[PDB]
RNA sequence: GGGGCUCAAACCACACACCGAAGCUGCGGGUGUCACGGUGACGCGGUAGAGGAGCGUUCUGUAAGCCUGUGAAGGUG
RNA sequence: AGGGGAGUGAAAUAGAACCUGAAACCGUAUGCGUACAAGCAGUGGGAGCCUACUUGUUAGGUGACUGCGUACCUUUUGUAU
């Protein structure tokens, strides 16, 4: 009597939908994880994938309480001397809508290849629409 | 049918029929068992959880063999303190045999 | 200039994965049928169905 | 089959002469001469009458055609070596290795 | 009585070098690679066999949660309730009820809701 | 520590629940000391250092024995 | 030069650099893994594949992915240093 441990080529998964049409940034993307990596299901194990694939839609309608939304402030740098640029909420949205929930839920995941894994069952639109019917989504509150 | 049993220390799920190691008992080969200590029995669709203990169950099991497992191996270093032990490791099972669960 | 720790046979074997060798592009003498180094003399003295060295 | 030749002691490093021995590994034997005939390098010309050889081997002891062969095993080992001493500048002495090597060709029809 | 170690050395050597079987690079094939490789190996193991009974418990408890909040009870709740009741089921085998034996997760679950916690 | 957090995922009080060590309990084994005649009870991290018990190698006696070309030592699984 | 046969021999992988013939080191052949992935190279969990046969609560090879994890000796108050 072994415990029992998930194989990854049997696991369901199933298509959600969420709208980020009023949400918090970070209270949205806590739930996306959790779906995301499977912590959701009996059948969790830690070391394969067996999360749901999520749909965003309407992304650039997310927003961020206080005065976060002109003094949270987003860094990278190029790799040359100097190269460290900046951006904010504000320019953010008006340039890369996805940009702002991708990079929230990125955090929240593990950094290694399965983490990386488990990110690429995320798309985040920016219209009221996606191009996923075929798959046909089903509505997810929160 | 499946009934969750007490052994050793340890829970164990068991169905009729069914091979299994548990820790080592004072029982002689070739002999019979029961286990009146049943938290839990599931008949298909009904199951029957036990407060403490389901009252009026029992498992009937008959030893099959005794033995050691494989060897595990312990080593003790603390380093550039001049310390080092060694020692081995096999630990005592019994197997047995379950041959009837009853509600 | 000198390393600091040995390499190791993977790290040898993998730059040696460049030197392999190319093999020369041949043709046969259709009016003989001699083989020699393509736009080349046939060792016997033959080009393009021309005897030119008399041996 | 597998009619089988071998050179030992062969002037050569054994690093230098695997390059033209992985040319032939697995070729047809008449195919395989060529490639060699044309070879700028110099452990071709000692690997060419190796091959030729284990041909001959074929067929005077075995009876078999040369058109049906292949160069079905090919590798070189290391031989004896030799050590000389080259003196350098400031008085310093040096050892200088002549190293060898050991071919060996294996033809079959199958 | 002069004594040459020569047969025995090897015999030691060969012990250590069969313990370094799969090990990379030098490490299975050198002796004073090998004999570091093959105590620090043993010391992992000694430690490991703690960290085996501490990673299992947590998995175990990661399932429940998961499966306790399909029946609408979190599980530090489920906890509550099944204590305070009667049961003391392992969550070694309340975890592989909540993957295999659905019906049977969901009846006990029903019992600790029951209890008022 | 990062994501991210504003009737908080911050701070101040109160309440119940859970997680969490090689700690404690459970089951199975091994040892040291003491007592009674195998049982109990208390222990068993460790450098310098003290004390106790052992393995293996070469040679001598037991041995003018015993094993061995129906295969010794050695080598390799 | 060096080999392939044939012959002598109980035995030529006892062939004259010749009893046995290990390790470092260098190769050929098969099986599995490896070209979006960051670190003392292991250890705990673990899918898939290959082989053998007692045909899967089995044995052997490999170890995708994942939790923890900064060699050894010496000298020191103290070293991944
Ligand atoms: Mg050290
Ligand atoms: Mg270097
Ligand atoms: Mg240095
Ligand atoms: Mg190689
Ligand atoms: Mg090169
Ligand atoms: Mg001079
Ligand atoms: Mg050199
Ligand atoms: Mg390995
Ligand atoms: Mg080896
Ligand atoms: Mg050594
Ligand atoms: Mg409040
Ligand atoms: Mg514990
Ligand atoms: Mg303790
Ligand atoms: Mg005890
Ligand atoms: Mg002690
Ligand atoms: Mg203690
Ligand atoms: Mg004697
Ligand atoms: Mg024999
Ligand atoms: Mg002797
Ligand atoms: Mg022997
Ligand atoms: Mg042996
Ligand atoms: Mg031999
Ligand atoms: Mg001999
Ligand atoms: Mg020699
Ligand atoms: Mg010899
Ligand atoms: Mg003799
Ligand atoms: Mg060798
Ligand atoms: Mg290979
Ligand atoms: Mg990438
Ligand atoms: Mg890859
Ligand atoms: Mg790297
Ligand atoms: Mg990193
Ligand atoms: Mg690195
Ligand atoms: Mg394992
Ligand atoms: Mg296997
Ligand atoms: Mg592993
Ligand atoms: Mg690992
Ligand atoms: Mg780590
Ligand atoms: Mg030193
Ligand atoms: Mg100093
Ligand atoms: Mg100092
Ligand atoms: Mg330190
Ligand atoms: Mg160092």
């Amino acid at each position: 009597m072994k415990t029992y441990t998930a194989k990854p080529e049997t696991v369901q998964r199933d298509w959600f939908v969420v709208d980020a049409a009023g949400q918090t940034l970070g209270r949205l993307a806590t739930e996306i994880a959790r779906r995301l990596r499977g912590k959701h299901k009996p059948e969790y194990t830690p070391h394969v994938d067996t999360g749901d694939y999520i749909v965003v839609i309407n992304a650039e309608q997310v927003r961020v309480t206080g005065a976060k939304t002109t003094d949270k402030m987003y860094y990278h740098h190029s790799g040359f001397p100097g190269g460290i640029k900046s951006i904010n909420f504000e320019k953010l949205i008006a340039k890369a809508p996805e940009r702002v929930i991708e990079t929230a839920v990125k955090g929240m995941l593990p950094k290694n290849p399965l983490g990386r894994d488990m990110y690429r069952k995320l798309k985040v639109y920016k219209g009221a629409s996606h191009p996923h019917t075929a798959q046909q989504p089903q509505e997810l509150k929160i | 049918m499946y009934a969750v049993i007490v052994t050793g220390g340890k829970q164990h799920k068991v169905t009729e029929g069914e091979f299994l190691k548990v820790e080592k008992l004072d029982v002689a080969t070739g002999e019979a068992i029961d286990f009146d200590r049943v938290l839990l029995v599931a008949n298909g669709e009904d199951v029957k959880i036990g407060l403490p203990v389901v009252e009026g169950a029992k498992v009937t099991a008959e030893v099959v063999s005794h033995g050691r497992h494989d060897k595990v191996r312990i080593i003790k270093f603390r380093r550039r303190k001049h310390h080092m032990k060694r020692q081995g490791h096999r630990q005592w099972f019994t197997e047995i045999k379950i041959t009837g669960i009853q509600a | 200039a000198v390393q600091q720790n040995k390499k190791s046979r993977s790290a040898r074997d993998m730059r040696r994965s460049h030197d392999a060798l190319e093999s020369n592009a041949l043709s046969v003498e259709k009016s003989t049928g001699e083989v020699h180094l393509r736009h080349h003399v046939s060792p016997d003295g033959f080009y393009r169905g021309r005897k030119v060295v008399d041996k | 089959m597998e009619v089988a030749a071998k050179l030992s002691g062969a002037r050569i490093s054994a690093q230098k002469a695997r390059l033209v021995a992985d040319q032939i590994r697995g070729k047809k034997v008449g195919e395989a001469l060529n490639l060699l005939a044309f070879s700028s390098k110099k452990a071709a010309e000692i690997m060419k009458k190796v091959l030729e050889s284990a041909v001959a081997n074929a067929e005077h002891n075995e009876g078999a055609d040369v058109d049906d062969l292949k160069v079905s095993t090919v590798f070189v080992n290391e031989g004896r070596s030799l050590k000389r001493i080259m003196p350098r500048a400031k008085g310093r002495a040096d050892r200088i290795v002549k190293r060898s090597c050991h071919i060996t060709v294996k033809v079959a029809d199958k | 009585a002069r004594v040459k170690r020569g047969v025995i050395a090897r015999r030691r050597h060969k012990k250590i070098l069969k313990l370094a079987k799969g090990y990379y690079g030098a490490r299975s094939r050198v002796f004073r690679v090998a004999k570091q490789a093959v105590i620090k190996a043993g010391q992992y193991a000694y430690r490991d066999r703690r960290q085996r009974k501490r990673q299992f418990r947590a998995l175990w408890i990661a399932r429940i949660n998961a499966g306790a909040r399909q029946n609408g009870l979190s599980y530090s709740r489920l906890i509550a309730g099944l204590k305070k009741a009667a049961i003391e089921i392992d969550r070694k085998v309340l975890a592989d009820l909540a993957v295999n034996e659905k019906a049977a997760f969901t009846a006990i679950v029903e019992k600790a809701k029951a209890s008022l916690a």
